């Protein structure tokens, strides 16, 4: 069973150079990104070492996600759990601006047209968390099981609360091939600026080899 | 990877 | 107006060391594209140079959704559009067996065992051709609204040819940040390849900067 | 972009 209630709840427990911002803000989300983590329902009755492998393979696009949602009223720019506000000029000048972008028209603007609401948001970060395409499961189809769940239960819940868009739950799941390519991009920028070492120890870790 | 499993056990 | 027959159609009308052969098939098989690209409904009415940007962008992709399906009754293997028939053992031995793969259990065992039919295939061929986030476009709106109406056109098709399987819309859907996730893979390796140059035109154009 | 152009144009 997979209430969109529960899920709701999971999201608003954690609510709270400009590169090392985005990397200090990033490291402190790890930890609660766990804390998030053990509220979807059926996470914590998971292998200890499935739970580890969903958290390796999805983190950065959970946190990704996370921050676009928190950033759609704030225009051309981007809100950092830290409370700093981080705008296009300066991501543009720090030599980043390419990435800042796509986050910004890909994921912030199409958020904000839609008015995508905070259970849509945490259903949409369940289906990214429960990846049966995660290398080394021990029950691959266990996690599978549980992502058919959240998207049943997402499906369910835009049709009773915007009837008017029969479109919207597709819509939705469309975001996702965007984020994946936008979570891998930033993966590539992290592995540069640890390689040019001008990254705190959670960071660290997820950036290590399994 | 200590700290997330750390974190994970309680 | 999207309708699914003339998507099936446009699949129906272009039926047919490792590396080396794999590039040969991608090259022939990216004249094939622009023949399948005009039979989608709406495609050559679009200004010409933003025909150009979708297919840039799209080409990938769309020639990995079809090698995958056209591979589903084979053994842990991928059949080329030119006959031949690449296996696992023999995609390992040239140092690319971990692409492939992901290819086979992301893409292709999951095709064959929901039995991924040429009209859901088409459509989200479809739904790839017709990107709305690709830059450059004139009116990305007008793309946008193309990807609608195909996606509408297969709901409806899912939930008439398979009532019993409920899920199988999203499901499909959830196969493309694999597909993404791939497609940019690939693209690295034949980077590289480009680089220790020991490609053919149409592709190697694919691969020029804009 | 020579080829997919002429090849778009017919």
């Amino acid at each position: 069973d997979m209430p969109v209630e529960r899920i709701l709840e999971a999201e608003l427990a954690v609510e709270p150079d400009p590169v090392t911002n985005i990397c200090q803000a990033a490291d402190k989300q790890l930890f609660t990104l766990v804390e998030w983590a053990k509220r979807i329902p059926h996470f914590s009755e998971l292998p200890l070492d499935d739970q580890v492998i969903l958290l390796r393979a999805g983190w950065n696009e959970l946190l990704i996600a996370s921050f676009s949602h928190r950033s759609i009223a704030v225009k051309d720019g981007i809100l950092l759990a830290t409370g700093l506000h981080v705008h296009r000029n300066s991501a543009h000048s720090a030599g980043v601006g390419a990435i800042f972008d796509r986050v910004l028209t890909e994921l912030v603007s199409k958020m904000r047209d839609m008015q995508m609401d905070k259970t849509e948001l945490g259903c949409l970060r369940a289906i990214v968390l429960f990846n049966p395409d995660s290398k080394g499961l021990s029950n691959p189809a266990e996690v599978e099981a549980l992502r058919e769940k959240v998207y049943a239960s997402l499906e369910a819940y835009c049709k009773h609360k915007y009837p008017e868009q029969p479109g919207r739950f597709a819509k939705l799941l469309l975001r996702l091939p965007a984020l994946r390519s936008i979570g891998l991009k930033c993966l590539e920028h992290l592995f540069f600026f640890k390689l040019i070492g001008d990254i705190d120890t959670f960071l660290m870790e997820m950036l290590e080899a399994p | 990877h200590k700290i997330l499993h750390r974190l994970l056990q309680d």
